[PDB]
RNA sequence: CAGCUUUACAGAUCAAUGGCGGAGGGAGGUCAACAUCAAGAACUGUGGGCGCCUAUAGAACUUAUAACGAACAUGGUUCUUGCCUUUUACCAGAACCAUCCGGGUGUUGUCUCCAUAGAAACAGGUAAAGCUGUAUUUUUU
RNA sequence: GUUCGCGAACUUCGUGGACAUUUGG
């Protein structure tokens, strides 16, 4: 199995950034993820491509239409990897 | 390199030089000695006279080599003086230890068939030989007739396959092998049905039932408590009461009759069981167990792997798939032994002593006292109450000499490591033994009185006072006399079997006899009467094997297995031989001081 | 004030995941599952976490050689003289550990473990408050007795998950010495009791709840762990949980790559007992009874791990124990099974509530935390208190109230 | 059926760099002499060898606990039973030292079986051993 | 093993006690 899906799961609970195809990026507590990076996030702030930005809930995202994941920097250490 | 070499020299030559590893000598040469000492009969040599004091070590040493009703003939190794002295065992005797209770319930076995076999079993009489002459022998034993077969059961090539071509032999046998170490025999390993059959050959002798509960408050922790509570069990042991017995309790507001409900009998097995809660005040009582029930089977049947005795219930290939049938034709027993006690449940370790290696333990451990005789029940007790205390003060050694191989190393004038029949090396002990005594007469003021060969000392005439007085000499030394005289009963039952006009069962029944009645035979307690303990403790070992031989409709003199009664014999001469080496030694620096 | 810390940190044992990591952890909520690992007397809860201790950690410090072995358990989570001498477990002794599941989404456990003896169920209900799951543990043979029953009935009450350990199968392998089939039908008879004890949920080996252990040899494992150590090499990955879900019940499975029939042909022994207890019983049979090459080879063969030359010298409980130590790897079927049953959170509030009325909390602006049971873990007295919600900091000016 | 390392090699040039060490044995024996003994070894010190191993020595704390030894005998002083009185010699219980009988560990030597190079690899080829591997909505049709 | 007592067919089985020793001549 996929070992950044792997990671995803991990950071669960903690405040992951979020970009997607359009450009629109995400930062909230990950509430949950799936094999298919099928995102759920709390608390989360949604920044337009152009600039502006937008505070929202409980934001749904589907992995095909996500760009890439930023996780924090503490999951660096342990204990995915080995 | 040249570094090296210089570190190699600094290694060498700064301390421990090399001392020469003296060559194995022949046992003819041995004899040769012992002919001309005999005829030379005195010498009083400084050396020799030095010498003497290691007699009661020797003794013991002798003793610990004793030869097995399953081995013919002990080949020994000995260290013996340049004169024809002082000649005893060198190597220590030692086992692969559930071999060696392997070795003895086949042993077991053979004796109990014996007594179902044999109407007019005829027992040892002792002392074996005239006392007034001086029936020694050395050349008609070495060119006797075979040693006559001893004492090993018939095994089938069906069930105990794996061992009967080893089992009774000297070492014991799996001595040349992967299977050890090596000739030094200190660490053996097995495979699992050599093993299995060895357990199973022992089960005869110790079963054991080792469903840790069956030993509630028979643990050596409740022991102790039971001690430290002055309190007991109908089983168990009982002592003095470890602290004062000073109650006066006074009938107080608290604890009285009319407050209290006294619903509950409140048994001393409680108080035990629970030492901190029944028992008001326990000074030093350790925290016993409480553990969980056993469900087990323990079978002798052909099919296995099957509810036998249990209740019934209400109602790509997986990845071993025809690699196996779920049953091996071996973890039959490997489950047993797996279950197994110490010995077995382990397939390697290490070896010991064989005065070591306890078989009675697991026997007078285990509470027995239902339908057995009163007295059986008391020799139980005993020997719990020998255990325990010895359980409860342990000992502690450190860093030492031993005396044998320094004398192989430093001294000359000792010849080394001829290998004798240890019959015959008895058979010299004893004789030296008795030229010893006669050498210490000498010394003291020269008496009237003379040894019989079997060393039953006794005045020659002319009894006065002056010559009591004279003649009273130490308790040691009669001590030392008494030794000397067991060593040539067990020696001299050795020397019967060897020739005719005996049996092998004889001999063991003889060695059992000798051991078991020390009392009867020779009385040591005369001088030394904590051997009189001993001699208690190996009365109550011959009860225990008594009643657990003879549950079969055999009931009479003929019985064997010495081991325990042996063992304590060895304790005893161990505990022992200081103090008589340092009479020795006071002895012979009578002049200087 | 670092100094101090530090000191502490080097007396104490250096575990293999990295603690800090597990801290952070525990900085967010739904990443801590607190478990009461509880059961009747002698279960086998201690020794099971002794299990998960030992994996957790590097080197322990007075984890002697034999038990090393497998001879002793090395009940870590015993301690105090009183218990070590008595042989029970006594007081609420836990430890706090980070736990890989299958597919590794790490999680900062706080087990808690009960005593199982009767006259200790103060310790095991303290466990049952603080505890959000709770690991009931049973011996396979003393069967789910009346106090199992009991705990059951009084953790549906709290309220908790409940996941079980069917603990000492060694015991009918070996012990009992019940034919496989015979053991699966133990095994069957033994969930079927649970379940009537239970009001609500089923539990089984599928759904992952049972939990199969013994921890005297020291494996437990759950299906779907079996299934990722030894049944994905054999059988595309879609159709995986579709064979978990066969595993279990009366269903049988005849030579066709890949189905499966549940009745069935000529030759009986069922999916579990096929493709379980019947390795398991192998495993053993193996273990004690056959050449040890064979042996060997037949582990590199059917499960790739390897006797080492030092194991191979064992004897045979030891090297049993090593043995299914190799094959069931350091115990994350366990924290799995675990982690499916523990909802999570939904029940969460409902315990919270019943604890201490119904309501509505408050993040922020307060915490507050259930001072549960004082302990004398380190000596000297501390208050293994949870806290419920809010985040409790060093030196802070606190209120509390005795209930 | 693909790849990389590791040995046997052919014949290389030949660096080159790695690794191999520039070579020092492996066994055992009722062979010795010497230390050092519950295992621990935390934590510190001070070495080799890289927030860490390996040796050392220093206490801490461990439990010792059941088993340096699945073993158990014997002395002595003191206290207390009890023989009783006296000597041994003891009865039967404590406390603290000692005594044997055995034991491992490494250090070294010495004595009988098993061995056996003085270098090898680069570039790939041959042979074996070890790990990783099918398009219709979430990855690459 | 050696004595004394009691139960069953002097003789033997089932059994309850008691069994140091020398210096002080
Ligand atoms: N045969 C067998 N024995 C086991 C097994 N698990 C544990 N035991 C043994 O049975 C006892 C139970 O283990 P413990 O850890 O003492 O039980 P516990 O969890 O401490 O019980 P509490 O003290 O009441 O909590 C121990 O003596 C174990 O060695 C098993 O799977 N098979």
């Amino acid at each position: 199995n996929g070992i950044p899906v792997k990671l995803l799961n991990e950071a669960q609970g903690h405040i992951v950034s979020l970009e997607l195809t359009t450009g629109a990026t995400y930062r909230g507590k990950l509430v949950e993820s799936e094999d298919s990076m099928n995102v759920q996030l709390r608390d989360v702030i949604a920044t337009e491509p152009q600039g502006a930005v937008t505070h929202m809930d409980q934001i749904f995202v589907r992995g095909s239409q996500i760009k890439f994941i930023v996780v924090p920097d503490l999951l660096k250490n342990a204990p995915l990897f080995k | 390199k040249s570094r090296k070499r210089a570190k190699k020299m600094t290694k060498k030559a700064k301390r421990s030089n090399l001392y020469t590893p003296k060559a194995e000598m022949p046992p003819e040469h041995l004899r040769k000695i012992i002919n001309t000492h005999s005829d030379m009969a005195n010498t009083d040599k400084k050396a020799f006279l030095g010498a003497l004091k290691y007699l009661p070590h020797a003794i013991l040493k002798l003793l610990e080599n004793m030869p097995h009703p399953w081995e013919q003939a002990k080949e020994v190794k000995v260290l013996y003086h340049t004169s024809g002295a002082i000649t005893f065992v060198n190597e220590t005797p030692r086992v692969i230890e559930p071999v060696y209770t392997a070795q003895w319930s086949a042993t077991w076995i053979a004796m109990r068939r014996e007594k179902r076999d044999r109407t007019h079993f005829k027992r040892m009489r002792f002392p074996p030989f005239d006392d007034d002459e001086p029936p020694l022998s050395y050349e008609q034993h070495i060119e006797n007739i075979e040693p006559l077969d001893p004492i090993n059961l018939p095994l089938d090539s069906q069930d105990d396959e794996y061992v009967k071509d080893w089992l009774y032999d000297s070492r014991p046998l799996e001595e040349d092998s992967k299977k050890v170490n090596g000739t030094s025999y200190k660490k053996w390993s097995f495979d699992l049905p050599e093993m299995s059959n060895l357990y199973r050959l022992s089960t005869p002798l110790r079963d054991e039932v080792t469903d840790k509960n069956y030993y509630y408050l028979f643990d050596k922790k409740s022991f102790f408590n039971g001690k430290a509570l002055n309190n007991a069990i109908p089983g168990g042991p009982k002592f003095e009461p470890l602290y004062p017995r000073e109650e006066e309790e006074d009938y107080n507001e608290f604890n009285s009759i009319d407050r209290v409900i006294f619903r509950v009998p409140i048994r001393s097995e409680y108080k035990v069981a629970f030492p901190h809660l029944y028992n008001s005040r326990p000074r030093s009582v350790r925290i016993p167990w409480y553990n969980n029930p056993v469900s087990c089977i323990i079978q002798n049947d052909e099919e296995y792997d099957t509810p036998a005795l249990f209740f019934d219930p209400s109602l790509f290939a997986p990845l071993l798939a025809e690699e196996e049938e779920l049953i091996l034709p071996n973890t039959k027993d490997a489950m047993s032994l797996y279950h197994s006690p110490f010995p077995f449940n382990r397939t390697k370790g290490k070896m010991v002593r064989a005065q070591d290696v306890a078989l009675a333990k697991k026997w007078f451990l285990q509470h027995p006292d239902e339908e057995y005789p009163v007295k059986v029940k008391v020799s139980y007790q005993k020997l719990l109450k020998n255990y325990v205390l010895n359980e409860l003060h342990p000992t502690l050694p450190t860093n030492h000499n031993k005396t044998k191989l320094l004398k192989s190393l430093k001294n000359t004038k000792y010849f080394q490591q001829t290998t004798i029949d240890w019959v015959e090396a008895g058979l010299q002990l004893c004789r030296q033994g008795h030229n010893m005594l006669n050498l210490l007469i000498h010394r003291k003021g020269l008496t009237y009185l003379h040894l019989d060969y079997n060393f039953n000392l006794k005045p020659t005439k002319t009894l006065t006072t002056k010559e009591r007085k004279k003649s009273r000499l130490g308790n040691s030394f009669h001590l030392m006399r008494e030794l000397l005289k067991m060593m040539k009963l067990i020696v001299d039952t050795h020397v019967q079997f060897r020739l005719g006009n005996v049996d092998a069962f004889q001999l063991a029944d003889g060695i059992h006899y000798i051991l078991n009645h020390i009392g009867q035979l020779t009385g040591i307690y005369r001088y030394k009467y904590k051997v009189m303990h001993q001699i208690r403790a190996c009365k109550d070992l011959k009860h225990i094997i008594y009643y657990k031989f003879n549950k079969n409709l055999g009931k009479g003199p003929g019985c064997g297995f010495w081991q325990p009664a042996w063992r304590v014999w060895l304790n005893f001469l161990r505990g022992t031989i200081p103090l008589l080496e340092r009479y020795i030694g006071n002895l012979i620096t009578r002049q200087f001081e | 004030e670092h100094t101090i810390f530090t000191q502490l940190k080097k007396n104490i044992p250096k575990t293999r995941y990295n603690r800090d990591y597990m801290l952070s952890m525990a900085n967010i909520p739904e990443r801590i599952i607190n478990v009461g690992v509880i059961g009747p007397l002698h279960s086998g809860k201690t020794s099971l976490m002794d299990l998960l201790v030992i994996d957790s950690h590097k080197r322990i410090p007075d984890m002697s050689k034999n038990v090393e072995l497998g001879w002793k358990p090395l009940r870590y989570l015993d301690n105090l003289k009183q218990e070590i001498d008595r042989g029970l477990s006594i007081k609420l002794n836990g430890s706090t550990l980070l736990c890989t599941d299958l597919e590794s989404k790490s999680r900062m456990i706080n087990f808690l473990d009960a005593p199982g003896h009767v006259n200790f169920m103060d310790e095991t209900a303290v466990a049952l408050a603080a505890s959000d799951l709770v690991l009931i543990v049973i011996d396979v043979v003393e069967g789910v007795t009346f106090v199992v029953e009991q705990l059951i009935k009084q953790s549906i009450k709290n309220n908790v998950a409940m996941c079980f350990v069917i603990n000492k199968l060694d015991r009918l392998i070996l012990d009992l010495k019940l034919p496989p089939m015979d053991a699966y039908l133990k095994l069957n008879h033994i969930i079927a009791n649970i379940n009537s004890f239970t009001k609500g949920n089923v539990f089984s080996p599928i759904d992952n709840n049972i939990i199969f252990a013994s921890t005297k040899l020291g494996f437990t494992f759950t299906i779907k762990e079996f299934v990722s150590y030894y049944y994905a090499h054999s059988i595309p990955s879609s159709k995986i949980d579709d064979f978990t879900t066969r595993l279990w019940g009366s269903v049988y499975y005849h030579k066709g790559n890949f189905r499966t029939k549940p009745f069935e042909n000529v030759e009986k022994y069922p999916t579990f007992v096929e493709f379980i207890l019947i390795p398991l019983y192998k495993i053993f049979s193996y273990a004690l009874s056959m050449e040890k090459d064979k042996l060997k080879n037949l582990l590199r063969s059917n499960f790739r791990v390897n006797l080492s030359q030092e194991a191979l010298q064992y004897d045979p409980q030891p090297f049993l124990k090593h043995v299914l130590q190799l094959i069931f790897r350091q115990q994350t079927g366990l924290v799995d099974a675990i982690t499916r049953c523990y909802q999570p959170f939904e029940l969460f509030d409902n315990k919270t509530a019943h604890l201490s009325i119904p309501g509505k909390s408050t993040p922020e602006g307060t915490l507050w935390a259930h001072v549960l049971k004082t302990v004398d873990y380190g000596g000297a007295e501390w208050s293994l208190v949870r806290i419920y919600s809010g985040l409790l900091k060093r030196g802070d000016t606190v209120r509390i109230l005795d209930t």
